[PDB]
């Protein structure tokens, strides 16, 4: 069972700043990795897919990187209704898997 | 039409039912299996690729008793149909010749 | 009976016998070396048919003088297999043709 | 001249021509895929030859939609050429043994 | 005697050849690159095996432009062998039939 | 992205002695490891490419080892005109990456 870890848990960023989100996987899963976001309240929401891929509606400010065992979910210029709880979740072996989660702090 | 013609053609009609089927059986017989990486259609159809052409880089392969019976099929699908075309060309090579000897 | 059909599916009877045979001597050969993992009959099944049509995926293969032997063994066999079937399908639209035509 | 020997060798300038144009689009195609090794010439060169004889050593193979597309035609004019040089081989030791016995 | 059993035989000797001269060269040439793996006689020879029946497990390929160009000629040799029996017992099944029949 | 790290981020040796820096790849590289360099105000300059393969121009002083992921780059009787900072990129994976570099200090 992959073990993707998500550190740190919380993060603290200034109105406008770029923030990043780390996932690091137990093991080398090429570009099987999503992320999705999640406000209170609500379900989550598929935000990058494939590591880089873009989703249509998704906020031109989100991007992802990385390949094998590190990647990375990063946002221009963070804003409000950016603050959420982001989780990576990879499809590479079975079963699929999430992260522990990270929730993002103006 | 020339029967060897036929089942050239028609192998590649098979053929590529199988390596769609195979693609679908394949995920099909993996997810569920710990470990397993033939678990999405998009690579799975690669994967049959790979196995129908004996290629197998081994950047993937099943690991579970099906996900194998599955492979078996496709990679006989696959040998039987290149070797069905060899004969076929051999077929029309040895027709060609026969007539630009004499019979 | 014609001769090109009996030794094609005569191959597949041996084929098979050597892919039974292959499994069992390979976990055999390879039981005893350090790291090899080749040693269960079940995936050493799976490895003979990989061998035999020559997908080589790279998840199985022998590691002892042996095993190896019994290697080149199975390929051999699936490779004349596989060839003499070929064979047997151009003399069979060989033979179709030489009617379609005249002969 | 004769028409087995024709194709054999135009499928063998044809395979050569795949051969080069896979490396060129092998490396257009990966490069920008994280992760990918399929990204220059030279080994890309080696890559081709390895999949046109569906060798497949596993050393490298592309891993995005269009590198593999590219391998899909490298693997299909390799295994193509292969076997009209076979069914050429047939036509000539047919042609032979039809002169060694009467006709 | 039959041409297409002269050829199938001599090319059972050339490639035996090739497979021996194949590890020769192959350790030659691969010795002196770091992390080179294909560097002693024994094992050279299976490698050799593999490659001509483009099983390609992938526990050991070359990684010199010199051992790469061997790999091609034993790849080449192999591939051009079990080819060129195929096409024997193509010339062998069409002959018996020819007979069964009445020509 | 591999990831290339060439410690010490600086070295110090005397006149004529044989030096040695270090670059090491986050995983298995083969032998796709280049280096460069860059004196004062100046652009870099190949030394050596994949690992030990010399470049025509370059001072038969200059010399390269390793495999994998250790590799070194070596200069027998440290001059002058060594004085400048080192640099590794590797071309084994996209995209090609490059070491933090070291700077030599006679
Ligand atoms: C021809 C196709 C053979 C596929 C074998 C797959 C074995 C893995 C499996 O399917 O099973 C994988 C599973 C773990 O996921 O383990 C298990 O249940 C292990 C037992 C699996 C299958 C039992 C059949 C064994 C036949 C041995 C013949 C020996 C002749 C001598
Ligand atoms: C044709 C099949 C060749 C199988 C070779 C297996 C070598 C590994 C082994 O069997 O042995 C593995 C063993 C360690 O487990 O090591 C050992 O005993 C190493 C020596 C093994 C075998 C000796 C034969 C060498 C033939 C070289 C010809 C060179 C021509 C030039
Ligand atoms: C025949 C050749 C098939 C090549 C498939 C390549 C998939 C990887 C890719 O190209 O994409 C790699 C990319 C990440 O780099 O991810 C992605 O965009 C993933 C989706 C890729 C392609 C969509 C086609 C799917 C066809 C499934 C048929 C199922 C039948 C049942
Ligand atoms: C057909 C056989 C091709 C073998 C290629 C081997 C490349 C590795 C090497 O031999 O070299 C390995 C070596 C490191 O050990 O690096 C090097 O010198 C790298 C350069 C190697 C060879 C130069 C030939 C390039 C041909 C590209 C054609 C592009 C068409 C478009
Ligand atoms: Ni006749």
């Amino acid at each position: 069972d992959i073990l993707l870890t998500q550190s740190p848990a919380i993060l603290s960023v200034s109105p406008g700043e770029r923030v990043s989100f780390s996932c690091r996987a137990s093991q080398s899963i090429g570009t099987d990795i999503h992320w999705y976001q999640q406000r209170t309240n609500g379900s989550p929401r598929l935000l990058i897919k494939y590591a880089s891929e873009s989703i249509s509606g998704i906020p031109s400010r989100f991007s992802g990187s990385g390949s094998g065992t590190d990647f990375t979910l990063s946002i221009n210029s963070v804003e409000s209704e950016d603050i959420a709880n982001y989780y990576c979740q990879q499809s590479n072996r079975w079963p699929f898997t999430f992260g522990s989660g990270t929730k993002l702090e103006i | 039409s020339a029967l060897h013609w036929r089942a050239a053609g028609a192998a590649t009609v098979l053929l590529v039912i199988v390596l769609l089927a195979g693609s679908y059986l394949a995920v099909l017989a993996e997810r569920g299996a710990p470990g397993a990486q033939l678990i999405t259609y998009p690579r799975a159809l690669w994967w049959s690729v790979e196995t129908a052409t004996t290629v197998g880089y081994g950047d993937l392969y099943p690991v579970t008793l099906w996900g194998r019976c599955v492979a078996v099929v496709v990679m006989v699908a696959g040998i039987t149909s290149f070797g069905l075309v060899t004969a076929a060309l051999a077929t029309w090579f040895v027709g060609r010749e026969q007539e630009r000897r004499g019979h």
